[PDB]
Formats: structure tokens, sequence, C-alpha cells
């Protein structure tokens, strides 16, 4: 098309509010106050190619987890509506995160205050996705056990909440404090530690571990560190500047550590209701 | 440290050739496209077309398609533009301007005057007003209006006499680099507006906005600004 042309800029060009990675050289899309042109880029080659279309067919791909598991047979749950509304609480986070992402990185350099307003919405959107996880997950870990299940839940919304303030704060998204966002959220994901140690102590190890609670737990420690390490260091585009300005720098390699730790996340709990569906709601 | 430096002036009979040289520098040559405008005496600002160094690919607006040919020398980082076939209508000062990205133009050349002489042997752009007086200190406002929507994607340029144009805004409301705060581009759709606030001395000359959002990319008719 000869309507909204538009060649990619190397980085020294970018206004203040696109300058994020000055480890990724070249591929910059130019700042473009049209929406159409931004949303024409999605067929196109630049540094936000990847990190849309990760978050775009992750989207698309809970969304349809998501209304498939509401239509499941209603037999297969020990109380279905209430189990349904805890993974439905989950889904619609992850959903909502993911949303909020593949359009901030869409209409990133769309203007300053387009930019201010989606960055917002897509810090936000972690904490929910982090939020609405914990919800299947203390549901099946507290079942017998309802006041600890009741506090976590306020503690984890509170924490949540806490977090999308703060992301509201302007300084936040600046690339300074690019280790303070990597903080913030570990910390919440990782405060998971605390409704952890109260189940091991109620339960003891055998349990927490026979169950897979134990493997699957760390694993998810696992994904969230070591994901919140790449994201802080811009690993690999530190070590090889100007050679992964559009493939498998640090953002987009975070970004696929969010949707398959939602994937691993989603599997955990439905290993957990599975288990609760063949003991009953007996307790 | 960007600079673009073009050949000096031609003096040239009817049915010649001249070829206008643009010398790039400050920057990584095929990084930018470049553009070629023509600016006959007294009269607004035309765009030629639009050469891209590192494809080598070109885009010609119709009105010039069998007048200029584009052409490169990536080695010595410089752009030419051929003239033929030359007319007395072809008698203007000609400009290499580079872009951005996008077609908003924050560097230009000093322009090179092509004298025809045989002594030897699409979106419109509305600017209003054409012309105005103003005093130091008061404040001025330009309106543009374009015949289709061009989401934004306009720049304003001040252009004093004998001197090549400057960018002022781009992308509606972006104040461009060392432009003072005096200066504020608003507007979106097909209107747009650039105020000047506290009117100074050295705020006189023409005044033109242009769209980048279709090709051929075109310009107001100016505004010239007189201060008292
Ligand atoms: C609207 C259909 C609902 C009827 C099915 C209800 C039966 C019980 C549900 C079982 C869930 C099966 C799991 C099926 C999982 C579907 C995932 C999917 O479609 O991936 C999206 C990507 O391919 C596209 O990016
Ligand atoms: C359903 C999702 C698709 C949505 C894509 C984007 C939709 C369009 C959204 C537009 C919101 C932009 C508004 C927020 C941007 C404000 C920018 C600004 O500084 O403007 C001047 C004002 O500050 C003066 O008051
Ligand atoms: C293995 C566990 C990992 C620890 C995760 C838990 C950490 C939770 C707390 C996070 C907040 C850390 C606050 C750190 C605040 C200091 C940074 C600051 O304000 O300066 C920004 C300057 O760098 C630029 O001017
Ligand atoms: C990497 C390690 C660094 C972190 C160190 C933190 C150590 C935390 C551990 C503390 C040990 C406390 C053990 C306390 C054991 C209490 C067991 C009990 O009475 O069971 C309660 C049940 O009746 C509930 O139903
Ligand atoms: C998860 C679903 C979230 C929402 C889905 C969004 C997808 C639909 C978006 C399509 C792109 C349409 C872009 C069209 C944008 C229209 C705004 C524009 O550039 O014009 C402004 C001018 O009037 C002023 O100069
Ligand atoms: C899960 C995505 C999050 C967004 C909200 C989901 C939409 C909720 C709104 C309306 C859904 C009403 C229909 C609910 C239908 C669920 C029950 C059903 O069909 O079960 C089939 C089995 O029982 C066979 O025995
Ligand atoms: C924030 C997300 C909230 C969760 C939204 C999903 C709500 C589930 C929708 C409908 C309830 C279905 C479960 C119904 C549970 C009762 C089983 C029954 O005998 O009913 C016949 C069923 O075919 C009727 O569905
Ligand atoms: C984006 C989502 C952010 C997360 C918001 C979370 C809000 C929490 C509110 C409600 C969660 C619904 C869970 C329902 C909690 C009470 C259910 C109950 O009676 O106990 C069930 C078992 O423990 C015993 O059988
Ligand atoms: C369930 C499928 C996915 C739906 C996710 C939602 C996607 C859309 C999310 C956000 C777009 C809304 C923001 C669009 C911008 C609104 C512009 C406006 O009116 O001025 C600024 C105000 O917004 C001030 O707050
Ligand atoms: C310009 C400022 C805007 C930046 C982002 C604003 C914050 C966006 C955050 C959240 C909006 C999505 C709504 C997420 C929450 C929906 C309601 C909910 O959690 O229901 C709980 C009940 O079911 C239990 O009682
Ligand atoms: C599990 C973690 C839950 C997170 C929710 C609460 C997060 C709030 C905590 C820390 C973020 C802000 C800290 C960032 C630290 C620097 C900001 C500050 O106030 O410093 C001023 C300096 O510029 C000079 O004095
Ligand atoms: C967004 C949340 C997604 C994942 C689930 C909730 C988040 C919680 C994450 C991490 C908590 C730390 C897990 C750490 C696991 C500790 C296990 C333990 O002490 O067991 C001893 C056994 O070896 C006995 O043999
Ligand atoms: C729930 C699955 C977790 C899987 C990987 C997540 C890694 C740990 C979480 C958060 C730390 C990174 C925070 C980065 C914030 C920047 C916002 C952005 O991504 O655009
Ligand atoms: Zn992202």
């Amino acid at each position: 098309e000869f309507e909204g042309r538009w060649r990619v800029i190397p980085h020294d060009v970018l206004p203040d509010w696109l300058k994020d990675n000055d480890f990724l050289l070249h591929g910059h899309r130019p700042p473009m106050p049209s929406f159409r042109a931004c949303f024409k880029s999605i067929f196109r080659i630049h540094t936000e190619t990847g990190n849309i279309w990760t978050h775009l067919l992750g989207c698309v791909f809970f969304l349809c987890l998501g209304i498939f598991y509401m239509f499941r047979p209603n037999i297969s749950f020990v109380a279905p509506l209430q189990e349904k509304v805890v993974f439905g609480l989950f889904f619609l986070g992850a959903i909502l995160c993911l949303s909020f992402s593949w359009l901030f990185h869409t209409v990133y350099c769309h203007s300053e205050g387009v930019s201010r307003l989606f960055s917002k919405l897509d810090y936000s959107g972690i904490a929910l996705l982090i939020m609405g996880s914990f919800v299947p997950w203390l549901y099946y870990s507290f079942y017998c056990n309802p006041q600890p299940c009741f506090i976590y839940l306020i503690v984890i919304c509170v924490l949540g909440i806490a977090a999308i303030i703060v992301s509201q704060w302007d300084m936040f998204a600046t690339p300074q404090y690019r280790g303070v966002r990597a903080g913030v959220f570990l910390g919440l994901g990782l405060s998971g530690i605390i409704p952890t140690l109260h189940y091991v102590i109620s339960e003891g190890f055998l349990k927490a571990a026979t169950i897979g609670q134990i493997g699957w737990l760390m694993l998810m420690a696992s994904l969230y560190i070591t994901g919140a390490a790449l994201y802080a260091a811009r690993i690999p585009e530190r070590f090889f500047p100007g050679k992964c300005d559009i493939w498998f720098h640090s953002h987009q390699l975070f970004h696929i550590f969010v949707v398959a730790g939602a994937f691993v996340h989603f599997h955990g709990v439905s290993n957990l209701q599975e288990f609760r569906f063949m003991i009953g709601g007996g307790c | 440290e960007v600079l673009l430096q073009q050949s000096g002036p031609e003096l040239v009979k009817p049915g010649a050739s001249v070829r206008i040289t643009c010398k790039a520098s400050g920057y990584t040559f095929t990084d930018f496209n470049m553009d070629w405008v023509k600016q006959s005496p007294g009269k607004s600002l035309e765009w030629i077309g639009d050469f891209n160094p590192n494809s080598g690919g070109s885009i010609y607006n119709q009105k010039f398609k069998d007048k200029a040919t584009f052409t490169v020398d990536k080695s010595s980082s410089t752009a030419y533009m051929e003239l033929r076939s030359l007319t007395f209508e072809d008698t203007a000062v000609y400009y290499c301007a580079r872009e951005t990205g996008t077609a908003w133009f924050a560097y230009w050349g000093q322009g090179t005057l092509v004298t025809v002489s045989a002594a030897g042997g699409d979106i419109q752009m509305t600017q209003s007003p054409a012309s105005l007086s103003a005093s130091v200190g008061e404040t001025v406002t330009i309106t543009c209006r374009a015949s289709g929507n061009i989401h934004n994607f306009l720049a304003w340029y001040q252009q004093k006499q004998g001197k090549s144009p400057q960018v002022l805004v781009y992308n509606a409301k972006t104040l461009a680099d060392g432009v003072p705060s005096r200066f504020s581009g608003s507007g979106s759709g097909t209107q747009y507006s650039l105020k000047i606030n506290s009117l100074q001395p050295e705020d006189f000359g023409s005044y033109y906005c242009q769209q980048f959002w279709s090709t051929p990319y075109t310009f107001g008719g100016g505004t010239k600004l007189e201060i008292n």
C-alpha cells in the first residue's frame, strides 16, 4: 500500500518515550500517530513483531481453553458452578494480561500519551494474571481449611492492588526502573511461598510431595526466577547488541515464559481438581 | 551533525539536462529515504518523489515521472536527481530533504537554483490565511485543511527568504528538536492548526504544512507572516 508508508529506524533517532532497550540497535518502528498504521504493522518485521504475535496467539489460545473448560460436563466436577468460577477467574486474568500486552506492543509507537496509557494497562495485567492464578490454587490447596483460604485470598488481592497502583506511577515505566518492575512482580508471584509453608506445615512433606504440589511448585518458582532474570538483565541482546533486534531478544523470551508459565500453572491446578474429584468433597 | 550539501547553481539552455548532487553526512546513508522537492520562484513547495538508498527503489509524483530520475552512489553517501528536456517552467530551487522513518523532513539541503535561459542561444492541503502581519508579543494561528483524512501525518515548516525550510512540528503535535515552546501544533482528521504564542522578530517568513499519509506527498500553498 501507498498509505502510511514507513521504514524501520536506528535506535539513536528514536524519541525518548520509545528508547526502552538500547541493545536493540535497529529495526524500530518510527513514532506514528495512526492506529490504522500501528495495527497494519502487526504484518511487518520490526523490534515488536515477536512480542505482538506471542501474546496475540497466547491470548486466543487461552480464550479457546477458557471457553472449552466452561462447557466441560458438570459430572466431572465435585462442585461445577464453584469450580468453573475459580478457573474462570484464572482464565480471565490470563486473557486480560495477554490482551493488554499484545495491544500495548502494537500501539507502543503511536504517541507518548497512548504509549503511557497502554503501558499502565500492560503492567496491571501481569498483576491480574498473578492474582487470578492464586484463586483455583488456594481453592484446592485449602479445600478443607476455609480460614487460611480466605486470608490468603485477601493478601494476594491486597498485594496485587498495590502492584496495580504502583504501575500507575510514571517513574515505574522508565528504563532505570526495569529491575524495580522485575522485583515487584517477582515478589508478587513469590509471595505464594507464605501459603505454601502454611500448607506444608498443616499437611506434611509426604502429602505436599505425594500430590505433585512440590514438584510443580518448584517448576513454577523456576519459571518466575529465570523469566524475571532474563527481563531485568536483557539477556542475550546484552551479549550480542544489534544481533537480536528482531528475534530472541529478552522481552520476546519473557513473553514466551509468560505463556508457558500460564499453561504449566493451568496444568497443575487442573490435576488438583482431578484429584479433588477422585476423593470427593468430604472433609 | 547531519548535513545535506547540494551542488551549485545551473544556468542552462532549453532542452538540456542537469544533475543535482546531494552529499549526505553525519549518519548511515542507507538508513533513511531521500526526497526531492521543487520550489518555483514566489511559489509553494512541490514533492517530486522519494528514493530508498538501501533498496534502490523510487516513487515519483506522476507530475514529474517523465521529468526526474533519481540515482545514488552508496560509497560517497550521495543522492542525485537528473532533470531532462528542460523548459522555462523548470526554473526553480530544487531541494533534497531527508526522512526519519515517515516522510517528515528534519534535514534539508541548501537548495540548487536551476535557471532555464535562452539568452546566449491526491490530498489537497488548503492553508489559511495566505498572508498576515502582526506585532511582536501577539499570538497567531495558521490553519490547514486536508481534502482527505491524513491520520495525524502532518508537519509544519518555516522558511526564511532565500533559505531552505526547517521543520517546526511533525506528527501534528510533536515539537521538533531545538524549536521554541512558542510553537504548538494541534488538530486531527482533516483539520490542523499551528499556533505561534508571543511573536518574536525572527518569526517572519513563510509557513507551510505537509501531509505524509498518502503518496504523492503534498504541501499547503503557504502563509507569509510579516512582523510589525
Ligand atoms: C465451543 C466449543 C465447546 C465445546 C467443547 C466442550 C467439551 C469439553 C471441553 C474440552 C476441552 C478440550 C481442550 C481443547 C483445547 C483447545 C485449544 C485450542 O483450540 O487452541 C487454540 C489454538 O489452536 C489457536 O491459537
Ligand atoms: C479494544 C482494544 C483496541 C483499542 C486500541 C486503541 C483504541 C484507541 C484508544 C485511544 C485512547 C487514547 C487516549 C489517551 C492518549 C492521550 C494522549 C495525549 O496526550 O493527548 C492529549 C491529551 O493529553 C490532552 O488532554
Ligand atoms: C529469590 C527472590 C528474589 C527477590 C524477589 C522479591 C523482591 C521484592 C521487592 C522488590 C522491590 C525492590 C525495590 C528496590 C528499590 C531501589 C531502586 C530505586 O528506587 O532506584 C531506581 C534507581 O535504580 C534508578 O534511579
Ligand atoms: C531457604 C530457607 C530460608 C528460609 C528459612 C525460613 C524457615 C521457616 C521454617 C520454620 C519452621 C517452623 C516449623 C513449625 C512446625 C509446627 C508443626 C505443627 O504444629 O503443625 C501445625 C498443624 O497442626 C497445622 O494444622
Ligand atoms: C482482544 C481484542 C481487543 C480489541 C481488538 C482490536 C482489533 C481491531 C482493531 C483494528 C484497527 C483499526 C484501526 C483504525 C484506527 C482509527 C483511528 C485513526 O488512525 O484515525 C484517527 C483520525 O481520525 C485522526 O487523525
Ligand atoms: C471462561 C472465559 C472467561 C469469560 C467469561 C465466560 C462467559 C460466561 C458467560 C456465559 C456462559 C453461560 C453458559 C454456561 C454453560 C456451562 C455449562 C455447560 O454448558 O455444560 C455442558 C455440560 O454441563 C454438559 O453436561
Ligand atoms: C469470572 C468467571 C465466572 C465463571 C463464569 C462461568 C459460569 C458457569 C455457567 C453456568 C453454570 C453451569 C453449571 C451448572 C451446574 C448445575 C448442574 C446441572 O444439573 O445443571 C444443568 C446444566 O447443564 C446447567 O449448566
Ligand atoms: C482478575 C482476577 C483477580 C482475582 C480476584 C479474586 C477475588 C476472590 C473472590 C472470590 C473467589 C471465589 C472462590 C470461592 C470462595 C468460597 C467458596 C467456598 O464456599 O469454599 C469452597 C471450598 O473452599 C470448600 O468446598
Ligand atoms: C475479553 C477479550 C479481551 C478484552 C480485553 C480488553 C481490551 C481493551 C483494553 C483497553 C482499551 C481501553 C482503552 C482505550 C483508550 C480510551 C481513550 C479515552 O477515552 O481516553 C482515555 C481514557 O481511556 C482514560 O482512561
Ligand atoms: C489510565 C489508568 C488505567 C490503567 C489500568 C487500570 C487498571 C486495570 C485493572 C483492572 C481492570 C480489569 C478488571 C479486572 C477485575 C474485574 C472484576 C473482578 O475482579 O471481579 C471480582 C469479583 O468477581 C469477586 O468479588
Ligand atoms: C510482593 C511484592 C508486592 C508488590 C506491591 C507493592 C510494591 C511497592 C514497592 C516498591 C516499589 C517502589 C519502590 C521503588 C524505589 C524508588 C522509589 C522511591 O520512592 O524512591 C525515591 C527516590 O527517587 C529518591 O528518594
Ligand atoms: C502465578 C503462580 C503460579 C504458580 C503457583 C503459585 C505461586 C507459588 C510459587 C512458588 C512458591 C515456592 C515453591 C517452593 C517449593 C517448596 C517445597 C518444600 O519445601 O517441600 C519439601 C519437599 O522437598 C519434601 O520432600
Ligand atoms: C504465571 C507464569 C509466570 C511465568 C514467567 C513470569 C516471570 C516472573 C514475573 C514477573 C517478572 C517480570 C516483570 C516485567 C514487567 C514489564 C512489563 C512487560 O512485560 O511489558
Ligand atoms: Zn511485553
